[PDB]
């Protein structure tokens, strides 16, 4: 926006710690389900 | 020789003389591309600039200046960068219409000269005289510092709205033009007294937004003088100056995050 | 020092009894005096064995903290103390850097410790064993009085007395015996009771019988001796001092280690001080010039590699101990793929260590049984009706019984208690008729006349078991030409007959024959006697031929001998063809010893000895070219005069070795000799002789159910299923795991270039420093650990077992063709791809790349809280140091990302992954991990702090990914060019 445009200087590192954690968690279990194919 | 012979050493020579040329080649390339997807006129992100710094001129050892008023070369170190500063705030660096305008005295609203495109010339901005700056070679005896907002891009720096409770209570409380700097230490052994634009104690709106060094090149940011006739002497005293705003904050990390660190002492 | 135990020893059984007391001043009826005892104990001292001094835990621990890397890490680990302490004093600094970053490098140094340790492990109770053969207390004769005394007292001169069950206290003169046998397993690796007597029965005091040896023991029998040694001055106490004595020495995999460790940290001292005065003359003050130093310390040691090595042994040997081999030292997993030559004991190694019946003469036909363990071979006959009467003498005409308890374990595994050659016609006889037992009932054994030592063979008498006669059977076994005598008719297929000389002739031939393949050989003869002439109460008389033992019926021969175990034969094959060289080493006789020899395969097909060829031309050995024999048979007799530049001759102008009656320092010499001509050398053994040259040995092999305490203490590896196919496994599994080594250490280097390389920049570009030194801690640490070790897993890329023996010389773990790869090729893009993604943060953030050159100064300024950007725009002091920090962030995630192909890539060093696969569950789980602690290390909260590492946008994550690419197609092409032409260019240059 023009003088309202606050969003420009703005990021959500929230939600990428939230997405990233999620998948660093996903790739982690994924992992473990192929290594344990066998033991 | 060591490893090989002649013939292996040459071949070895015109591998690795055809591979890292390809290499080279190849991260110049990818250069190009990130260059090639990037504006002229603003970065990419600003999240990292977001809050503003304030910075001033004294010249900090540990965000510290300490001298001696009795002793010329005490303070000469300091009054390098405060003249570094202000030598580009000269009357002869400002002339004609372009690209330099004429605008309020006193702290106006906001001025937009389009967008962030060159379908323009240089975007033309507001003058500023260094003579706004009262009382300040400079101050021998209790220092007359001067701050400043650290440029960013498209940023609106708005003031606080006089709706509650303030700190330097609607004193002087130009609530829709001026965002303003007080400075503070309990501790109250000083003399705090403000110089800048119009008289006021702030940064005036009518030098918003920046548009950036390829679309503003000479381009001038407001001032804020600060003088300490503080009647104490040779003592460490811990002044904080503050800038308060909507789109100000600050962090335990970054102490110069819209705000000061000055360690004076005029040990004479 | 140990050169004296070298050497064969000298006696005094050529003295006469009296003599040998003046020798002693003993007496051979009343022994010592109690005094005279006490007096030789404090002369000579103690009947026992010291064990040799060892070195303490202490500094076998200290040493590896000071072996290249460490002493770099040590030297990195002091220069941050330095570097702080220059900061606690100059200006205060507030911070922890160097602080903690020493702290955490002198950990590094001590827990890498732990793992070499872990790895240099060296478990050795070899004289302990030895002491275990000594009895607790002796009986000696004092003052005409014998009294049990504790066995360490016991001292050269006294009476001492022996009978069946107890060990021998001490090295003894035998004066006195009757019926005295003993066990000499512990000098000849051989079981057979050794008859002992007064005496002088050889020159050579090893195979006389008025000597007996302490480490052995009385079998049957009584004896009395005169004590000639004891203690460390014994036989064999002298073999033990030798053997607990012998010199370690570094195993080829510990040399290859310490070898790239030299290149390493040549190339660490040579860019360290490069750019240290690199950066002097460029104006850095030495408070930095150590700051850039420590980085370039960090950068340059690969942190993890060593640790990576240990583990991927000790996953080598977890998958051999589940194939029944245990691994005593971790480096004895890599040995055996680099063996060239075993030196190998027959008896209880090769053999099964059991006398077994192996061929039978009935018929005029050569039958032969099947003498593997598990019994694989196939049946000889059944139907003949000679068979069943053979069979019958064979059980009947034997005192052999198993002992009790033994119905749950198979027939050739039980205990019998008898002499070896009745346990083994009972066992055979068991196996293919059922129960013997049953057959001694049916037949019940009337008078008998047991083997004896002038009749030469051995009688009985049965009731016949059939009901229409119920009379009386005589049966006989004894040495074939002996029976041969007393023989009129022979069953031919059930039907007696005259024995003309035909039948006759065809007797001396299957005699020879038989006896020529190193086979013991025994008649078996019957005789119905007549019914007119023998009541069904008529007594027979043992003592007086009360019956005729002439004009009997031969039935047939029968032939045995301690046999190869089932796998051996195929596992020298095997041995053969991966190009390994196979030598016997045995304290047994040379006819056995070679009959054994043809038998596995040490000697092939036609090959023949010097004597061979003597006999075959019928001339004389002297006129035979010895060149024309490939194979040879040295008895330890004539070893003992040759020289050992005379044994290198043997060892080089033979392929087919034969070394029989050799005592236990001729192992270790044979051994020595082999190792002399620069060849890695394998001992496969199980006795107590066999103990120096286990311990000489590159690496020992001990087999676990037959072996000795004293052999599996002086080995690195155990066979615990005795299963000899295993050493064909361990060779297999230690040239893969060399392979491997390789791929895992390019894997591990080929990450420090990207880790160097900022660091260089940033002194000759002046930049922001692109990387920080925890952040490679990080990677060497953490994410390349578990792709590291992964490599491990990988299958062979080609048929490992078909090629030579490596050249420990020329063939290294790691030469210049891997440094060329890691550090030249695949290195060099990781780098690029890092400052990739270093550019695009600091250019997405405001800082075009023109702008960077020469900003450190400012960008460093703590004081400067408004940096100019390309933008115009004012940055403060820890504003742009959290896009510095996020830089040094992503460009971590982008060696992660580059490593990804490089785990793909360092998967094979010839074959394409099209080939080999992806079939390495490991490795994938270490991708997957991988990415999941780099994202973790940039996400979790709180890790911006401790390791500064910040969170990624996701576009960040896909710098490097046209990096990665270029690496997996880079050498996709590459080895695509090594397959396609095997001629050198791209082979020779970059072929691990
Ligand atoms: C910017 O203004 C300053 C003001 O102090 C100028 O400093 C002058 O320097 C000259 C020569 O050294 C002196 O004679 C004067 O006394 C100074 N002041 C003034 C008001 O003229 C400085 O030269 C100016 N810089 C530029 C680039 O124009
Ligand atoms: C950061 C940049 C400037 C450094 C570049 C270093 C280059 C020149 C280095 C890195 C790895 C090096 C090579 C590594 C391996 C070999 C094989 C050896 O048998 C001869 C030297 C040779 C061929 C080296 C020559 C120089 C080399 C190519
Ligand atoms: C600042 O300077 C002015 C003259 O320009 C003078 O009148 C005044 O006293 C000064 N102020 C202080 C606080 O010293
Ligand atoms: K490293
Ligand atoms: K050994
Ligand atoms: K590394
Ligand atoms: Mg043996």
């Amino acid at each position: 926006e023009g003088p309202d445009n606050d969003e420009r200087f703005t990021y959500d590192y929230y939600r990428l710690r939230v997405v990233g954690l999620i998948v660093a968690a996903v790739l982690c279990v994924i992992g473990i389900i192929i290594l344990l194919a066998g033991k | 020789f060591l490893g090989r012979t002649g013939s292996s050493w040459f071949k070895i020579f015109l591998f690795y003389l055809i591979f890292y040329g390809c290499l080279a080649g190849i991260f110049i390339g990818t250069i190009q591309v990130l260059l090639l997807t990037l504006s002229d006129f603003e970065p990419k992100y600003q999240d990292r600039v977001a809050p503003p710094g304030l910075s001033h001129a004294p010249y900090a050892i540990k965000t510290e200046i300490s001298f001696s008023i009795s002793n010329p070369k005490s303070y000469e170190s300091f009054v390098k960068s405060m003249h570094k500063l202000m030598d580009l705030y000269n009357e002869s660096s400002q002339a004609g219409n372009s690209p330099f305008e004429d605008c309020s005295d006193t702290p106006a609203d906001y001025i937009k000269r389009g967008d962030l495109d060159d379908s323009q010339g240089q975007k033309k901005a507001c003058r500023f005289s260094r003579m706004w700056l009262k009382n300040c070679g400079y101050a021998e005896g209790k220092p007359c510092v001067v701050a400043k907002l650290n440029r960013i891009i498209g940023f609106y720096p708005k003031p606080l709205k006089n709706t509650t409770d303030l700190p330097e209570e609607l004193q002087a409380n130009y609530n829709q033009y001026v965002l303003p700097l007080r400075c503070a230490a309990r501790e109250k052994i000083g003399s705090i007294e403000y110089f800048g634009l119009g008289g006021y104690a702030g940064f005036p709106l009518q030098y918003y937004p920046y548009y950036g060094k390829r679309l503003q090149k000479k381009y001038l940011q407001p001032l804020l003088a600060i003088q300490f006739t503080n009647l104490t002497q040779n003592m460490e005293l811990r002044i904080e100056c503050k800038v308060y705003g909507e789109n100000i904050d600050y962090s335990e990390k970054d102490r110069f995050r819209g705000r000061f660190e000055v360690k004076i002492e005029v040990k004479s | 020092l140990d050169e004296l135990k070298k050497e064969v020893s000298m006696d005094d059984h050529k003295l006469s009894l009296d003599e040998l007391h003046n020798k002693y001043g003993t007496d051979l009826t009343r022994g010592l005096t109690n005094a005279r005892a006490k007096e030789i104990l404090a002369r000579d001292g103690p009947n026992s064995l010291t064990p040799p001094p060892t070195t303490p835990e202490w500094i076998k621990f200290c040493r590896q903290l000071f072996g290249g890397f460490s002493i770099l890490l040590w030297i990195g680990a002091i220069l941050c103390f330095l570097a702080y302490g220059i900061q606690a004093a100059t200006e205060d600094e507030p911070a922890n850097d160097n602080l903690y970053l020493g702290v955490v490098l002198s950990t590094v140094v001590i827990v890498t410790g732990c793992f070499s340790y872990y790895q240099e492990a060296k478990s050795s109770r070899i004289m302990d064993s030895f002491k275990n053969m000594v009895p607790q207390q002796a009986l000696v004769i004092r003052d005409g009085e014998k009294s049990t005394i504790n066995a360490e007292f016991v001292v050269a001169g006294d009476l001492v007395e022996v009978k069946g069950g107890d060990r021998i206290p001490a090295d003894l003169r035998i004066i006195s015996a009757h019926g005295c046998k003993v066990d000499n397993s512990s000098l000849t690796g051989e079981s057979e009771p050794q008859t002992r007597s007064p005496e002088f029965s050889s020159e050579n005091p090893l195979e006389t019988r008025n000597i007996a040896f302490f480490s052995t023991n009385c079998v049957e029998g009584t004896a009395r001796g005169v004590v000639v040694y004891t203690g460390d001055r014994t036989v064999m106490g002298r073999i033990a001092t030798l053997a607990s004595g012998l010199e370690v020495g570094r195993t080829p995999i510990a040399i290859e280690i310490e070898h790239f460790i030299h290149i390493i940290t040549g190339v660490a001292v040579f860019l360290g001080v490069s750019f240290f005065i690199l950066s002097l003359i460029l104006g850095y003050s030495w408070l930095e010039a150590v700051i850039f130093l420590i980085g370039i310390i960090v950068a340059n040691v690969p942190e993890g590699l060593l640790a990576t090595v240990t583990v991927c042994l000790t996953l080598t040997a977890k998958r051999m101990a589940r194939k029944n081999c245990l691994v005593k030292n971790l480096e004895a997993v890599e040995t055996l793929g680099s063996t060239s030559t075993i030196c190998s004991d027959k008896t209880g190694t090769l053999t099964q260590n059991r006398m077994t019946v192996a061929h039978m003469w009935f018929d005029n036909q050569i039958h032969e049984a099947d003498t593997t363990e598990n019994q694989s071979g196939a049946a000889f006959d059944k139907t003949s009706a000679t068979w069943s009467a053979l069979s019958r003498i064979a059980a009947l005409c034997n005192r052999a019984v198993f002992q009790a308890g033994q119905d749950n374990v198979p027939i050739l595994k039980r205990s019998v208690a008898g002499d070896a050659s009745e346990s083994a016609l009972l066992k055979c006889i068991e196996l293919c008729c059922g129960s013997v037992q049953g057959m001694r009932d049916r037949n019940p054994k009337i008078v008998e006349i047991p083997f004896n030592s002038t009749n030469k063979y051995q009688l009985s008498i049965h009731e016949n078991e059939k009901s229409s006669e119920s009379r009386y059977l005589l049966v006989m076994k004894g040495a074939p030409e002996r029976i041969l005598d007393r023989c009129s008719t022979i069953l031919l297929n059930g039907a007696e007959e005259p024995l003309k000389e035909d039948m006759k002739e065809a007797f001396q031939n299957a005699y020879l024959e038989l006896g020529g393949l190193g086979e013991r050989v025994l008649g078996f003869c019957h005789f119905a006697l007549p019914e007119d002439k023998y009541n069904e109460g008529y007594p027979f008389d043992a003592d007086e031929p009360n019956f005729p033992t002439t004009d009997l019926c031969f039935v047939g021969l029968m032939a045995m001998i301690d046999p190869p175990r089932a796998a051996v034969p195929d596992a020298v094959g095997k041995c053969r063809s991966a190009g390994i060289k196979v030598i016997m080493v045995t304290g047994d006789h040379p006819i056995t010893a070679k009959a054994i020899a043809k038998g596995v395969g040490i000697i092939s097909e036609g090959n023949e000895t010097i004597e061979d060829i003597a006999a075959r031309l019928n001339i004389p050995i002297g006129q035979v070219n010895p060149r024309d024999a490939k194979a040879c048979v040295v008895h330890g007799s004539d070893l003992k005069d040759l020289s050992t530049e005379v044994l290198d001759d043997i060892l080089h102008y033979h392929t087919e070795i034969v070394f029989a009656r050799t005592s236990p320092q001729q192992k270790l010499i044979i051994v020595e000799g082999c190792q002399r001509q620069g060849a890695i050398v394998a001992v496969t053994g199980d006795g107590v002789n066999d103990s120096p040259a286990l311990k000489k040995a590159d690496i020992g092999v001990a087999m676990g159910i037959s072996g000795s305490d004293v052999s599996k203490q002086a080995a690195d590896m155990i066979l615990l299923d005795d299963n000899f196919a295993s050493i064909v496994t361990g060779v297999e599994e230690g040239r893969l795991i060399f392979d491997n080594l390789k791929k895992s250490i390019a894997y591990t280097l080929t990450s420090n270039i990207p880790e160097i390389t900022p660091f260089l920049v940033f002194i000759i570009g002046n930049v922001p420093l692109p990387l920080g030194t925890v952040t490679i801690l990080c990677i060497d640490l953490g994410t390349d650990m578990v792709p590291a070790i992964s490599l491990a897993y990988e299958q062979a890329e080609s048929d490992i077992m078909k090629r030579q023996p490596r050249n420990p010389k020329t063939d290294k773990l790691v030469n210049e063709r891997l440094i060329s790869m890691a550090y030249g090729q695949i290195g060099m893009i990781q780098a690029l791809g890092g400052f990739f993604s270093y550019f695009v943060i600091l250019a997405e953030n405001g800082f075009l790349p023109m702008d960077l050159i020469g900003k450190r100064v400012r960008w460093d300024d703590r004081w400067i809280s408004d940096v100019e950007d390309s933008f115009g725009q004012q940055w403060t002091y820890e504003q742009r140091k959290i896009v510095e920090f996020t830089c040094h962030t992503s460009f971590f995630i982008s060696i992660v990302v580059v490593q990804w192909a490089d785990l793909i890539i360092c998967k094979t060093r010839r074959n394409s992954i099209f080939q080999q696969g992806m079939k390495n569950k490991i490795l994938i789980f270490g991708l997957f991990e991988e990415t999941a602690l780099a994202a973790f290390l940039s996400y979790c909260p709180g890790t911006d702090v401790a390791l500064r590492m910040y969170p990624l946008k996701p576009s960040w994550w896909f710098c490097a990914f046209p990096y990665s690419l270029i690496i997996f197609l880079y050498d996709e092409m590459r080895r695509f060019i090594i397959r396609r032409s095997p001629g050198g260019w791209v082979e020779q240059e970059t072929y691990y």
